[PDB]
RNA sequence: AGCGUGUAACCCCAUUCGU
């Protein structure tokens, strides 16, 4: 390649890329209408109307807020989606910490049986020959 | 029945008869702000909170001026507000640090949703 | 010394890289491999299971099953929806609202 | 590279060392500043004595 | 009409043609 004038092509395809994906979202399961009724009354889904619609003399006027409020109200809310992330946040991180202690306790109740059956196995000879002189006496009793 | 129910009115001898207030919607939010205290400073941590729910007895208040603390500890009138709501509203850095905040969410959220 | 054996060959930690979607069929998206593959397929099983656990009840269904739930409330198309509960205004509350409103 | 100098590698160890030793316990502190307040809440619920029985 | 949640013809009334 030097002594002539090849050059090297790379193909795209084979060249690695960061794939960049985004997580997938997937439909609410449907429940056919004849598998309702035919469901029994304690396994029947039951759901709320929505009902939103209201007659015009019965309807009311909605409240008009002064612009001071708005800006109270606005900030409660935005105060509001903050702490609530928060501790959502930090729930994860006491989920995740207590799971590798548990995890981390499991090993040792593992190893403690081991010394367990052994520690027994010396022991249990001794018993078993004992059983041995029950035999004999086991029809005079 | 009817001397119970003036009993609970009040919080009792213990603390010399303090009264429970009306409720209001000027003073649940104030309640409800300082429930959420700990996400107002990023570096600043607080404890858990003693009781879910809201006081049944409370009180309102603001701290005695002192001579002694002219320039220690002295807000000037100016700065004042009449709620705790609104001194939220008032200061420049809580102001800037929520909106940052909540725009990352939403932000972080309509990724989310799409 | 197994460990000082297993220590050497990690000593190297670039790992093997994914490859994407050829160019001439991009539009079609993006091409999944294992792990994107087993969202969408425990997600079908996830489901199907639970429709043989609701069809396998409808078996054993008994017309006759009585519930004093049933005599407030009426099936429509099968779908056992909870209408809203009425508010029972009267004239005279009815016009204290409107002269509110005014 | 902390590695390589056994002294400064325990020199960290200590100072690691202080830090969770906060969780355990509080440290003593002057009154540097006029007492403003705990910085954080006062819990009422707690109970940290010791019974003598 | 009736089966089928994975990011209607046929029929019917009338119009035209024609061994």
């Amino acid at each position: 390649r030097l002594a002539h004038g090849v050059r090297l092509k790379a193909n795209k395809d084979s060249l690695y890329k960061p794939i960049l994906r985004q997580k997938k979202h997937f439909n609410s399961l449907h429940i056919p209408k004849a598998l309702q009724k035919a469901l029994p009354f304690k396994n029947k889904p039951k759901t709320q109307a929505k009902a939103g619609k209201v007659p015009k003399d019965r309807r009311r006027p909605a409240v008009i807020r002064e612009p001071h409020e708005r800006k109270i109200l606005a900030l409660l809310d935005a105060l509001s989606t903050v702490h609530s992330q928060k501790m959502k946040k930090a729930k994860e991180q006491r989920h995740l910490h207590n799971k590798e202690h548990f995890r981390a306790k499991q090993k040792e109740e593992e190893e403690k049986l081991k010394r367990q059956k052994d520690l027994r196995k010396k022991l249990f000879r001794i018993q078993g020959q004992k059983e041995r002189r029950n035999q004999k006496s086991s029809l005079k009793g | 029945k009817k001397r119970r129910k003036e009993r609970q009115k009040t919080a009792g001898d213990g603390w010399f008869g303090m009264k429970a207030p009306e409720m209001t919607n000027e003073l649940k939010n104030d309640l409800k702000a300082l429930k959420m205290r700990a996400s107002m400073d990023p570096k600043r941590f607080y404890k858990k909170n003693d009781r879910d729910g809201f006081p049944k007895y409370f009180q309102i208040g603001t701290i005695v001026d002192n001579p002694a603390d002219f320039y220690h500890s002295r807000i000037p009138k100016k700065q004042r507000k009449r709620t705790i709501v609104e001194e939220l509203l008032a200061d420049s850095e809580f102001r800037r640090y929520n909106r940052r905040k909540y725009s990352e969410i939403m932000a972080e959220k309509a990724a989310n949703a799409a | 010394m197994a460990a000082a054996f297993r220590k050497a060959a990690k000593s190297r930690q670039r790992e093997h890289r994914e490859r994407s979607q050829p160019g001439f069929r991009k539009h079609l998206g993006l091409l999944e491999k294992k792990k994107d593959y087993k969202l969408r397929a425990d997600d079908y099983r996830k489901k199907q299971e639970y429709l043989k656990a609701l069809r396998k009840k409808a078996l054993e269904k008994n017309p006759d099953e009585f519930y004093y739930k049933m005599t407030r409330v009426k099936l429509q198309d099968g779908v056992h929806i909870i209408k809203e509960t009425k508010e029972e205004v009267t004239p005279e509350q009815l016009k204290l609202m409107r002269t509110q409103d005014v | 590279k902390i590695d390589r100098n056994p002294r400064v590698k325990h020199r960290e160890k200590f100072r690691r060392a202080k830090i969770r030793r906060r969780g355990q316990v509080r440290e003593v502190r002057k009154e540097e500043q006029r007492y403003s307040g705990e910085l954080s809440g006062i819990r009422a619920g707690v109970k940290k004595s010791i019974k003598l029985k």
